[PDB]
């Protein structure tokens, strides 16, 4: 029947602003601090630049809902641009660049407002709560915020509020909105940087948070208060204003943290074997192949074969096949510091990789390099020639022939 | 001479190790559309489709690849996905309407490059795989199974397989050989092998077979190119008694691939070359250079038409970066090769010629020309 | 939101950069002057060869540049019609052991137009101040034009450098003199344009400072008298500001966070009619813009370069053809893209045709792009055709 126009209507949710809030309740309701009495309310807002008054609401609004847990926030900024009562509420939600937009926030407790005789919220609540409560002498006494704001002006107001609570609200307030203008800082220090004007701006000569000891990625990775970046974005090609600018930079700079690793072990396993000291771990493997390209590979057949002797006779092969590698200049890699071989000899122009593994009937080998590079590769592809993976298997097995014929089983 | 800097691509997610012959481009689902075919070491088959960056479809394979093909070896007139791993294993693949093959066969190991041609000119196609030994072995399928035929020895290492057709009009066989030479394979079954040599061991690639005019790609050919690791490139013509020499390009980078790819659209194709650090050049039959730099270092290149968007096919380059990411460039067309301004290229136009007559005009001055022009571009009023 | 037309641009050539630039580094000259910022400066052209044509670019060096110089800010220009020659200012910034030490440097030499003899002229004059854009002008003093540099400074206050044929040499002014519109700044000015009027002694002055603060001034110049006067704040930085004709006056505003913009009819209506360009605030942050004919129709179109490497063009419709409520406004002509960030554009012909090429430098170097001849070889016959046609038939 009638249960939503009662509520889109009477409870600010649809239509328009009463003009008891358009124009009233900001005049004689602001000179309560003229006269003296016990609503006093202030602010000093003065945010530079207007593309914060998003974050700030919202984040008003939290603050609103975590100090007190009947108000009943409401954006009714005027939507229409015209000029007289043009308060429309806009659902949990700019156009024009020079627009300079008017908006009026309001809070209210719409259960104590039902029927106002008893404490409301003792202790949270007015600080002049209660009343008669006799019929004719009842109790008239509520709370209401009335922050109101400008292009880049918020005026705080709150009536019958806990003393306590409106100076927390109000030193919250200037310290969030310092928080804001702090991170509007980093992002035109960032502005100026990219257009290649570096020593022309930045977040070193310029508030709480103002100071020389700035945590930027706390500031750029949160909407509310708890490498030289001067030259962060220089020659780097890689791919809510704050929140973008922000992101796209912290990426740019992980894009080193996540990169100079490589560097670093390659240049340390490499010095390191240069002129196998201890057992590198098996995940270094994976970096070193996948650095590396496959040069050239060679495989044979144990031809000593149709089981467990089978595989003796093959970790034997393998092991002379080492023996043979070790006796030209490649020493064993150990590995596994929590059946495959891995070699290796280091060289000016590079290292070289072996591995050595068994695949079904067959003996694998295969070479890998990682660097001018006409020198390296000049004896890179020095050792292809010596594998000799094929006289090799001769000689075993006519040794193990001959050796089968002195002796028995 | 002059550069470019190509813009538009698509990355794909590739993890692993990969020979510079192990990536192929073609139609596997006989679509009349090109898709990337990527076999892995470990033993894995992807290929791509479209643009998603993860893989169409994968097939798992026995032992590594080293070898990857797209094609009707089988002379059914349908196209397979043939596989030749290192351990001598042959595997074939059909997905018209994961994926194990159909047909295993296994063959001699070493396998290093492969090609498919009806290289006899019999109608059916021979099979032919070199191998890191100096060794040649042509086979055949036939009713089903292979078979092998007439197989050949080298001294030189073996780096490519090219069929040109011959002075005689009848395809011919070439492999590279190190020192910047090459050698014809006779295949006399239906020397044995004659080597013609233009520092000492630098390895040398080798590509044939490249058209020269519009539609002419059913029997057409008659120009081979050859590069060398030390920045060598050249193309030149056989024809019967002694080949000519087209043209000779010396660079100072460390030259890796060589490709064919069509660009200007005008019926020609131009020769891809790339190289270790990445910096691809493109060649015309006129001695035209187009260079392109991408930052990187590159482990596999390929070129050919690619199918990325709007199903239809257009030129590509295809990139393997160390960074396990594969780079598909898609829109390197090319108006032109050459720089021409205005003023030469409607010289050529006799219209222009005729009604510039009219206009009491007869171009000699040069600033009068440029004042009619601007007036005729800028000012249309 | 949605392009109308595919982009008739062909890119000929591309010079790789070894250090990157910034907004103010591309110059003019029919040559081309680019300086990246750890000081090498590169002259781009083409030279001519029997039948085609090959881009040149040659490094250049200049006299007094120390090697650990970093240089800020280039810009030249041409003589006085009455003089001859060209002027090319470079302003470079010392780094005095922990401190910027900021400079200006000037060089002007038969050889009054030759580079090379250019080359080293220069003088040495400190600047007190960190410099952020060196631009000049030409201004009505007595019965003659007189061209002079300007150079917006750390403290909020332009600086004028004119020359003096007396020690042959230029020597800083105060600015009030000549224009009184560039006083009382609060922020500092990014970018300034001085649109001259033709044949006239009035003009225009445009600025936008790095708190969105843009000023616009009707100026006289024989009287040097501000006539009137409009300023608007916006949001974020004036990334550019341009004045220009649409067909009456119009001016084009381009920010760093929001969608850029143009202001139309300011003499009749003040600054209170806007059009914003649509859909020109999804690529980043708009770093670069120009204003040229890009169409070959005869009417201006609006260029945009993007961060997000973009480079959108913009054409007005016009009431020749308005259409209701979808009146003569701004729409998406067409769109292309690039590999590195955009930084400054340049609308030259240096092919030497007549048909204007468009240099754009990015962060990694150069991109010379030129219109589709093919698009650009039938027209100009179709129009030839047609003018004789139409000749014939008057006569």
């Amino acid at each position: 029947r009638q249960k939503r126009r009662t509520t889109q209507l009477e409870e600010g949710e649809v239509g328009t602003l009463h003009p008891v809030f358009a124009r009233v309740a900001q005049r004689w309701m602001e000179f309560m601090v003229q006269i003296g009495c016990a609503s006093v309310s202030r602010s000093s807002a003065h945010m530079v630049s207007r593309f914060l008054l998003p974050s700030i609401l919202s984040e008003f609004t939290a603050l609103v809902t975590s100090m007190a847990g009947d108000t009943s926030v409401r954006i009714f900024e005027q939507h229409l641009g015209s000029e007289p009562e043009i308060f429309g509420p806009c659902s949990p939600g700019s156009p024009r660049p020079a627009a300079e937009r008017h908006l009026l926030l309001l809070g209210r407790n719409f259960l104590q407002w039902r029927r106002p005789t008893q404490q409301a919220a003792k202790a949270m609540q007015r600080f002049e709560p209660g009343g008669d409560g006799s019929s004719g002498r009842n109790a008239p006494r509520q709370r209401l915020l009335l922050l109101e704001v400008v292009d880049k002006k918020l005026q705080l107001l709150t009536y019958n509020w806990a003393p306590d609570l409106g100076a927390a609200l109000g030193r919250a307030l200037v310290r969030l909105v310092q928080w804001q203008n702090a991170r509007a800082h980093l992002i035109f220090c960032l502005l100026s940087q990219k257009l290649g004007l570096f020593h022309h701006y930045g977040q070193l000569d310029f508030n709480p948070f103002l100071l020389p000891t700035m945590e930027v990625e706390t500031l750029i990775r949160s909407a509310s208060p708890p490498f030289p970046f001067d030259e962060a974005l220089r020659d780097i090609t890689a791919a809510d204003p704050v929140t973008y600018h922000g992101q796209q930079f912290l990426e740019i700079k992980m894009a080193e943290r996540r990169e100079l690793e490589r560097q670093m072990k390659m240049e340390n396993l490499f010095v390191t074997w240069q002129q196998a000291t201890m057992p590198i771990s098996a995940g270094e493997l994976e970096t070193l192949k996948q650095s590396s390209r496959l040069v050239h590979y060679c495989a044979t057949a144990m031809l000593f074969d149709p089981e467990p002797w089978l595989k003796e006779l093959s970790l034997a092969f393998l092991q002379q096949y080492v023996q043979y590698l070790q006796s030209i200049g490649f020493v064993l890699v150990p590995l596994r510091p929590p059946t495959t071989y891995h070699l290796q000899r280091a060289l000016p122009g590079g290292i070289i990789l072996m591995e050595l593994a068994f695949q079904g009937c067959y003996f694998c080998v295969k070479q890998f390099a990682l660097e001018l590079s006409m020198l390296f590769t000049e004896e890179c592809d020095k050792v292809r020639d010596l594998m000799h993976v094929h006289s090799f298997s001769y000689d075993f097995h006519l040794r193990l022939v001959h050796q089968h014929v002195l002796g028995a089983h | 001479m002059r550069s470019v800097s190509y813009v538009q691509r698509v990355a794909l997610e590739f993890s692993g190790s990969l020979f510079p012959h192990a990536i192929c481009l073609g139609d596997v689902d006989n679509d009349t559309l090109n898709e990337l075919v990527v076999g892995d070491t470990s033993g894995k088959v992807s290929v791509y489709k479209n643009d998603d960056s993860r893989p169409w479809l994968t097939c798992s394979c026995q032992g590594m690849l080293t070898c990857v093909g797209v094609g009707d070896v089988c002379n059914k007139g349908k196209n397979l996905l043939v596989a030749v791993s290192a351990e001598g294993w042959f595997h074939l693949f059909d997905l018209t309407p994961e994926q194990r093959p159909v047909f295993k066969q296994h063959i001699p190991a070493n396998t290093k490059v492969m090609l498919i041609s009806d290289i006899d000119g019999d109608g059916c196609r021979e099979l032919v795989v070199g191998y890191t030994d100096r060794v040649v072995r042509a086979f055949r399928w036939e009713e089903g199974q292979l078979v092998s035929l007439k197989k050949w020895m080298l001294e030189g290492q073996v780096d490519s397989l090219s069929v040109t057709l011959g002075p005689l009009g009848l395809p011919e066989l070439m492999v590279s050989q190190p020192g910047c030479a090459y050698a014809i394979l006779l295949c006399t079954w239906k020397r044995d092998v004659v080597l013609h040599q233009t520092n000492k061991n630098v390895s040398t690639h080798l590509i044939g077979n490249i058209k020269q005019g519009h539609g002419t790609e059913s029997s057409g050919s008659g120009l081979f190119a050859l590069c060398t690791l030390d920045g060598t490139l050249k193309l030149m013509e056989e024809m019967e008694e002694a080949d000519k020499l087209l043209w000779s390009v010396q660079v100072d980078h460390q030259l890796f691939a060589l490709e064919k790819l069509d660009v200007t659209g005008n019926g020609h194709e131009e020769v891809v070359a790339c190289a270790w650090d990445g910096q691809t050049y493109i060649i015309d039959h006129n001695r035209t250079v187009v260079r392109f730099q991408v930052d990187e270092n590159i482990r596999a290149f390929c070129a050919g038409l690619y199918a990325c968007k709007e199903g239809r096919n257009s030129p590509c380059l295809v990139y393997v970066t160390f960074n396990q990411k594969i780079y598909v460039y898609w829109e390197v067309q090319l108006e032109r090769m050459e720089s021409t301004n205005l003023v030469k290229l409607l010289e050529t136009k006799p219209e222009y010629h005729s009604l510039l007559q009219e206009l009491g005009v007869d171009p000699d001055d040069l600033p009068v020309t440029r004042a009619l022009l601007h007036q005729t571009l800028y000012h249309p009023d | 939101a949605v392009a109308a037309g595919p982009c008739p641009l062909r890119e000929d050539s591309f010079t790789r950069f070894s250090s990157q630039s910034n907004v103010y580094g591309l110059a003019g000259g029919g040559e081309l002057l680019a300086a990246t910022l750890k000081g090498k400066v590169l002259g781009f052209r083409y030279q001519d060869l029997r039948q085609k044509i090959r881009p040149v670019a040659k490094e250049l060096q200049f006299n007094y540049i120390p090697v650990d110089a970093e240089i800020v800010s280039i810009d030249t220009f041409n003589k006085s019609p009455p003089k001859r020659g060209l002027v090319v200012g470079i302003t470079f910034i010392k780094d005095s052991g922990d401190k910027g030490s900021p400079f200006l440097n000037i060089y002007c030499d038969g050889s009054e137009y030759n580079l090379d003899s250019i080359a080293q002229s220069c003088l040495n004059l400190e600047l007190q101040f960190t410099p952020f854009q060196l631009c000049h002008a030409e201004v009505q003093v007595g019965d003659q034009l007189e061209t002079v540099f300007l150079l917006s400074g750390n403290d909020p206050a332009i600086h004028l450098y004119k020359e003096n044929e007396g020690l042959h040499q230029f020597e800083e002014q105060p600015v009030e003199n000549l224009f009184p519109e560039l006083t009382n700044l609060t922020s500092s000015v990014l970018w300034l344009d001085v649109h001259n009027f033709p044949g006239t002694s009035r003009r225009l002055s445009a600025l936008g400072c790095q708190s969105g603060y843009v000023r616009v001034a009707h100026v006289d110049q024989r009287s040097r008298e501000v006539l009137q006067m409009w300023s608007v704040l916006q949001d974020g930085p004036i990334s550019r500001v341009i004045v220009f004709s649409l067909s009456e006056y119009s001016v084009l505003v381009a920010s760093m966070l929001e969608p850029a913009v143009v202001y139309r009819d300011l003499l009749n209506r003040g600054l209170e009619d806007q059009l914003l360009l649509p859909g020109s605030d999804q690529f980043d942050s708009v770093l670069c813009s120009l204003v040229t004919d890009v169409d070959l129709d005869g009417r201006p179109e609006v260029l945009v370069a993007t961060y997000g490497q973009e480079l959108l063009c913009y054409k007005y419709r016009g009431p020749e053809s308005g259409l209701p409520e979808a009146q003569h406004g701004f729409h998406l002509l067409w769109q292309r893209s690039f590999s590195s960030p955009l930084l400054a554009m340049a609308h030259v012909d240096l092919t030497g045709d007549g048909l204007q090429e468009l240099a754009v430098v990015s962060l990694k170097g150069v991109h010379i792009l030129q219109h589709s001849l093919i698009q650009a070889s039938e027209l100009v016959l179709t129009r030839l055709r047609h003018q004789v046609e139409q000749r014939r038939r008057r006569l």
